[PDB]
């Protein structure tokens, strides 16, 4: 199961 | 800009037996960037309908790919793999040896 | 932090208003929300560095924009009675999914069919009961704001030129003077309880201030009645020994 | 499709009580769940942010759990204080359609009122005079609820807590007024159930 | 023994030819089980192992949404890095990502991983404590400070210690007949004369799983490390692996050489000889 995350550089 | 030459290996899925169907593999690894051209050859002719795996990489971020296609090896026919990369001055051709 | 302008707004139907917001310094994304009684807090639209990023159930007569200096505007056109709500602005660093949003104070909008029913409040201060002075040790003053519409009021107490908050209690919301009539006027009360000795000193000056938000001189007024503009009505009382 | 529900709608409790605030959401694919408080006048203030894969977060007397598969979250408020009086909003960040455009969805909220314990109750009804009339029901306990009027000509407000924190004293208070010619403070709070020890000055 | 779950991601920008290509694959130990390619007709996460097909459509919609959002996040990451490094918008650049967890035989977390690379070299990585970041240069320090303020590590730590471990052991149980069945290598030794006194001894290891194996040649019991040719472990194309090692020996001294195979599917390391 993938992680659900938005972490822009 | 990091550039790494691919390592090429040409082999079969199962031990080579003249007359029985098999899978001819060309495994490229350790290369960067991902742009690479890999063609399988039969007596110099480019083999069409050749599948490849999905692009993945190793711990050192080097990419690797597997190109494969069904073939029936014989005594007469020669098979090889042609690979061209940004690191390669000329396209590299590796002939398939049934014991390597 | 996040600031919004204006704080209050009274408008008629079919008109247009623009709401402004300045996000936190360093934040690149701004958000707009509408908090209504029937739908609660509802997301409208989000911009990121001048570019639209996400959109809620926003109407086509609503228009927003983010400027190069990251501050944002929101146009509300063809206003209807149902547009009366609290419009909040929020901002965040960027497009992270693991951080929160920071909200401004909000802009209360009231949309009426005709502004002829806007009234400023009347303010009166009631002096403490001497029966309370003898029984307890305190003296409670009461302030009444009566006959204002709509209910955009802010009540505060000022003792000797300084606003006070200790010993002050104010009704959370006003009550309607005539709940049977639809366009009724509102009433609000507030208490200031001080020491009996503090009230019995005749030099102390108590003042009840009601900030009323109403029309602006930008609007049109016709009737001989005074134009109910955003104003302050006060009532005062002095100490008695 | 994403919608948030909160129970209870309102909550009035004595101070120091442990509180349980519930929140449910219909779509489990959420980036985070948050608990806000909204005070009338100021906007919203984020209290807790539970990450997508977290099951609980803690900040002071606040403690909230998360169960994505169940679509549930509970906020626990230990040793409730009058200063905690506010509306508590549950929110989830999630995408709505097939786009990375995540949106924040809010529940209706739970208005919380934490009533202070009145130390020395001295309930009484007083009458005030204007500077060129008003009845004051004050100093009653936190158990007395102030009912509304019988005549629409008599106006009665709800309870209201003031804190003379210079001496650490709190007092409840309710105001009644009317221009009715037959209006006395002895009967201004007829409809309300008052303590028998209510001091009526003659 | 121990097990692992990994997710790999590659984004390659193609300026002037459209949006960057995004390819992501999922691995349990050395077994591929999910993939996603942006260049497909209507891209969705697709199965590549039999034990993963039993998941419902809600699983595949979630994995597809996350894959698409990762592709967009990498798109704007690639644009952001062009500013950090003051690079032209005309050249192509690669962004690589990998995260996942390792568990022991008891099913508990051994270590958590999450690391990014730009143009083939390290960029930023999550340390073993799952709380601090290691940035490779001042450009990645910009990202590190934003990720610290955004508490990115706190979500990654909760996932690696929670969902990553719980769903790994779920995959291992549903596919225990293949993921946990050891496949020992089939081995033999070939002999090829080179000249009248030099010959090659090649020691084969075929059709084994997992890919971890050791092939060593020994002369009279002495390890022939420097005199041994060794090829990289390669996939056979059926989830098994191949490898061989060769040494040049004097004609007549072949029986003095022994091959040693060490694989987890073998009860004891094999010792092979030429044996004509
Ligand atoms: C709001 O209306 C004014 C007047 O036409 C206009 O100048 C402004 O750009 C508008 N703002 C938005 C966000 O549409
Ligand atoms: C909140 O949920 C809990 C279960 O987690 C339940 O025991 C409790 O009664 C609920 N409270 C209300 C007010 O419904
Ligand atoms: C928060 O509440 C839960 C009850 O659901 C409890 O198990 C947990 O220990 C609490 N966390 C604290 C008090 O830090």
């Amino acid at each position: 199961l993938r992680v659900m995350m938005l972490a822009p550089f | 800009m990091i550039q790494r030459t691919p390592k090429i290996q040409v082999y079969s899925r199962h031990p080579a037996e003249n007359g029985k169907s098999n899978f001819l593999n060309c495994y490229v690894s350790g290369f960067h960037p991902s742009d690479i051209e890999v063609d399988l050859l039969k007596n110099g002719e480019r083999i069409e309908k050749v599948e490849h795996s999905d692009l993945s990489f190793s711990k050192d971020w080097s990419f690797y790919l597997l190109y494969y296609t069904e073939f029936t090896p014989t005594e007469k026919d020669e098979y090889a793999c042609r690979v061209n990369h940004v690191t390669l001055s000329q396209p590299k051709i590796v002939k398939w040896d049934r014991d390597m | 932090g996040v600031t919004q302008t204006p704080k209050h707004l009274i408008t008629a139907t079919g008109q247009r208003v623009t709401l402004r917001c300045s996000p936190r310094s360093g934040d690149l994304s701004v958000y707009w929300y509408q908090q209504s009684l029937d739908q609660g807090l509802q997301f409208l639209i989000q911009y990121y560095n001048g570019e639209e990023r996400a959109k809620g159930n926003i109407l086509e007569r609503f228009s927003a924009q983010q400027f190069p200096d990251l501050h944002s505007e929101l146009n509300l056109s063809s206003l209807e009675l149902g547009d009366s709500a609290l419009y909040f602005c929020a901002s965040s660093v960027g497009l992270f999914s693991t951080d929160t949003q920071y909200f401004g104070p909000g802009t209360r909008l009231t949309v009426l069919e005709d502004l002829k029913n806007v009234f400023p409040p009347e303010v009166a201060v009631f002096e403490p009961s001497e029966a309370e002075i003898s029984h307890t040790q305190k003296a409670t003053l009461v302030c009444l704001a009566t006959g204002f519409y709509p209910d955009h009021v802010e009540l505060s107490w000022w003792v000797n030129g300084k606003e006070v908050h200790s010993g002050v209690c104010t009704d959370p919301q006003p009550l309607k003077e005539q709940p049977a009539l639809n366009d009724s006027r509102y009433a609000l009360s507030s208490r200031l309880r001080v020491s009996a000795t503090f009230w019995q000193n005749p030099r102390n000056h108590f003042r009840c201030q009601v900030q009323f938000y109403g029309l602006s001189e930008n609007d049109e007024w016709t009737q001989d009645r005074a134009k109910p503009v955003t104003q302050i009505v006060s009532a005062e009382a002095w100490g008695r020994a | 499709k994403q919608e948030v529900t909160q129970i209870p709608a309102a909550l009035s409790v004595p101070e120091g009580e442990n509180l349980v605030l519930n929140c449910s959401f219909t779509d489990s694919a959420i980036y985070n769940l948050q608990w806000f408080r909204q005070d009338p006048g100021k906007g919203l203030t984020s209290l807790l942010l539970i990450q997508s894969s977290q099951r609980e977060q803690t900040s002071g007397r606040l403690n909230a759990s998360l169960d994505k598969s169940s679509g549930r979250s509970t906020l626990y408020i230990a040793a409730s204080q009058p200063g905690d009086s506010a509306t508590y909003l549950c929110a989830v960040l999630s995408p709505v359609q097939e786009t990375s455009g995540s949106r924040l969805t809010f529940g209706e909220g739970t208005q919380l009122t934490v009533n202070p314990d009145i130390q020395n109750p001295d309930p009484a009804v007083y009458q005030l005079r204007d500077s060129k009339s008003v009845c004051l029901f004050t100093d009653f306990d936190s158990q007395t609820n102030v009912s509304q009027s019988k005549d629409s000509d008599v106006y009665i407000t709800d309870k209201c807590v003031l804190d003379m924190r210079s001496m650490d004293f709190k007092s409840n208070s309710a105001v009644a007024w009317s221009n009715k010619s037959d209006f006395a403070c002895a009967n201004a709070f007829n409809n309300s159930i008052i303590p028998e020890d209510t001091f009526f000055p003659s | 023994g121990s097990h692992s779950m990994r997710y790999f991601h590659t984004s390659v920008s193609r300026p002037g030819r459209g949006e960057p290509r995004f390819i992501t694959v999922g691995y349990v130990d050395d077994t591929l089980f999910v993939r996603f390619d942006s260049d497909a007709a209507s891209p969705r996460e697709e199965p590549r192992a039999p034990w993963i097909e039993q998941e419902g459509p809600e699983y595949w919609d979630r994995e597809t949404q996350i894959s698409k959002a990762k592709a967009q996040t990498d798109r704007e990451d690639l644009r952001t890095l062009l500013r950090y490094y003051n690079q032209s918008e005309a050249g192509s650049h690669t962004l690589q990502n990998m995260y996942g967890c390792d568990v022991g035989p008891d099913g508990r977390l051994l270590r958590g991983y999450h690391q990014d690379a730009y143009d083939g070299k390290d960029y930023i990585a999550l340390n073993e404590d799952l709380s601090s970041w290691t940035a490779a240069d001042t450009a990645a320090q910009i990202t590190q400070r934003k990720w610290e303020a955004a508490r990115v590590a706190e979500q990654l730590r909760a996932y690696l210690e929670g969902e990553c471990v719980e769903w790994l052991r779920r995959y291992l149980e549903n596919g225990k007949e293949t993921l946990q069945r050891a496949d020992p290598p089939k081995t033999h030794v070939t002999h090829h004369p080179i000249s009248d006194h030099e010959a090659t001894l090649r020691c084969w290891a075929l059709g084994f799983y997992p890919a971890e194996i050791t092939l060593t040649w020994q002369r009279d019991g002495e390890d022939q490390t420097q005199d041994t040719e060794l090829v990289e472990t390669r996939p056979a194309g059926d989830r098994t692996f191949q490898k061989w090692a060769a040494v040049v020996v004097p004609s007549g001294e072949e029986q003095r050489y022994t091959c040693h195979v060490q694989h987890e599917g073998l009860p004891k390391p094999l010792t092979l000889r030429w044996e004509p």
